[PDB]
RNA sequence: UGGUUCUAUUUUCUAGGACUGAUUAAUAGGGACGGUCGGGGGCAUCAGUAUUCAAUUGUCAGAGGUGAAAUUCUUGGAUUUAUUGAAGACUAACUACUGCGAAAGCAUUUGCCAAGGACGUUUUCAUUAAUCAAGAACGACCAUAAACUAUGCCGACUAGGGAUCGGGUGGUGUUUUUUUAAUGACCCACUCGGCACCUUACGAGAACUGGGGGGAGUAUGGUCGCAAGGCUGAAACUUAAAGGAA
């Protein structure tokens, strides 16, 4: 395990460089959310080129509320998705050669993890039960 | 483990090896009073709360005076008439050490407690 | 066109990579030539760490560059062109000038 | 998206009504991104020289092999030499108290397929987490070896030191170099994470199944065994030949 994250400062305001407006970055964030970027891309395409920090501070709240209050809500949370998705990339290269014995144990784990987080979801039922990752 | 296990298992084993400070993370109220009431009966000196805004840091600084800390990891209910009977069964000796509990008054030594009178569930000791 | 084997026992050393690559060039003749190279990595001056290794992806990269003029070098030549070309020992001073950059 | 009517100049501007309402952001965890990293895996491709076999020469009497020999091949030319082809493996030196992998393990090139880790991050979710009984994944033909001298004090535990691998930041010299793209190598300091090594300080560290009882010896009027005699022939026979012994 390593230690590599993100160091969020300690201030909570806009840094007072940041003469753009607080409405204007959620019409880019829809913006963006409409052309079809996960939550996770808007936040770093507007961090690195529309210079806010984070959203949660410069704007009133976290940008998975804003879609949701602007309705582009997801269909599945974006961690879900990912995983699922490279759950079935690695299918496929199963059906494709069937002699990786190494992607099918990586095909446990990740199905594996499929189950914790799905259990997790499903408990605070953002996502319905009877959900089974077909 | 705990959040109150492991500070006080900095607190104990950097004293061990004779540091003049520890710093312990993350810090909580509990942590706060616990090394309140053992500064209270001085075994550590000053402390400082370095706020990050995530859960906070506790730099104590302690001198020699403290042996052990701990905690009982049930919380069973004492009564004001056990006091006596849970100090000898698990102090050192019979005027050696506290045993810090959570009352109704908030965390407070088994003395302090018992001289206002008032029970409450155990914490951990200190002697 | 062969070295002798005490020669390249001669060349390799432990602490260092040899990058050997290897083209099957058709020149401006019908004749096909397999054509062989190696390379050595060396320390710069003033290297105080014992090893120069290189990072593999720099081996790739030196490969590739010494397949590409190689296979230049010839397809440009004919038989006795090469020839001439390689009694002087000059592809060598192309590989060299070419890959200093790596 | 639909509909009703109010103000001054043939078409200008207007007012109203029906289809959300608590925190951080763990030197916890997950996910995305970025440049990468590796002998991690799978498929395909490429190469290398040995070996074995074969074809063609050249030459002639031996060649293997062993401590000596022998089985074996050989004037129907063995071994040696040269040219070439085919086969099945294998990846030499580089090769390390280095790397990668969950472990068993993994070393030629190039490409494809998915994967993974560390780092960077003022990205995202927000407790989604840790440990393991149970269970799951990996581990009629041609016939095979494994261990075998070893080591060390353990964990909830403090600091270091040198060297090395991967990433990052800064410095400002040399190799680099230029108006085709981006991209190095080394030196130094810091920092994160690894494989090890050399040290330090401080702690109860208690509460593929079947087992007699120490090491080195000694004695034996017990029990169970094995063992002597005495020239063979040769005993009911004083007995031949032949052999042994001296």
């Amino acid at each position: 395990k390593g230690i590599s994250s993100s160091a969020i400062p300690y201030s909570r305001n806009a840094p007072a460089w940041f003469k753009l407006s607080s409405e204007s970055v959620i019409e880019q964030i829809v913006k963006y959310a409409r052309k079809g970027l996960t939550p996770s891309q808007i936040g770093v395409l507007l961090r690195d080129a529309h210079g806010v920090t984070q959203a949660r501070v410069i704007t009133g709240n976290k940008i998975m509320r804003i879609l949701k209050s602007n309705g582009l809500a997801p269909e599945i949370p974006e961690d879900l998705y990912y995983l699922i998705k490279k759950a079935v990339s690695v299918r496929k290269h199963l059906e494709r050669n069937r002699k990786d014995k190494d992607a099918k144990f990586r095909l446990i784990l990740i199905e594996s993890r499929i189950h914790r987080l799905a259990r997790y979801y499903r408990t605070v039922a953002v996502l319905p039960p009877n959900w089974k990752y077909e | 483990s705990s959040v109150l296990a492991d500070a006080l298992n900095a607190i104990n084993n950097a004293e061990k090896t004779g540091k003049r400070q520890v710093l312990l993370r993350p810090s909580s109220k509990v942590i706060i009073k616990f090394l309140q009431v053992m500064q209270k009966h001085g075994y550590i000196g000053e402390f400082e709360y370095i706020d990050d805004h995530r859960s906070g840091k506790i730099v104590v600084q302690l001198n020699g005076r403290l042996n052990k800390c701990g905690v009982i990891s049930p919380r069973f209910n004492v009564k004001i008439g056990d006091i006596e009977k849970w100090t000898a069964n698990l102090l050192p000796a019979r005027q050696f050490g506290y045993v810090i509990l959570t009352t109704s008054a908030g965390i407070m030594d088994h003395e302090e407690a018992r001289r206002k009178h008032v029970s409450g569930k155990i914490l951990g000791f200190v002697y | 066109m062969d070295f002798t084997t005490d020669k390249l026992r001669s060349m390799v050393r432990k602490w260092q990579t040899l990058i050997e690559a290897n083209v099957t060039v058709k020149t401006s003749d019908d004749y096909v030539l397999r054509i062989f190279a190696i390379a050595f990595t060396r320390k710069q001056a003033n290297q105080v760490k014992r090893h120069s290794y290189a990072q593999s992806s720099h081996i790739r990269a030196i490969r590739k560059v010494i397949s590409e003029i190689l296979t230049k070098e010839v397809q440009g030549s004919t038989l006795a062109q090469l020839t001439s070309k390689l009694i002087p020992e000059v592809i060598n001073k192309e590989i060299e000038n070419a890959t200093k950059d790596i």
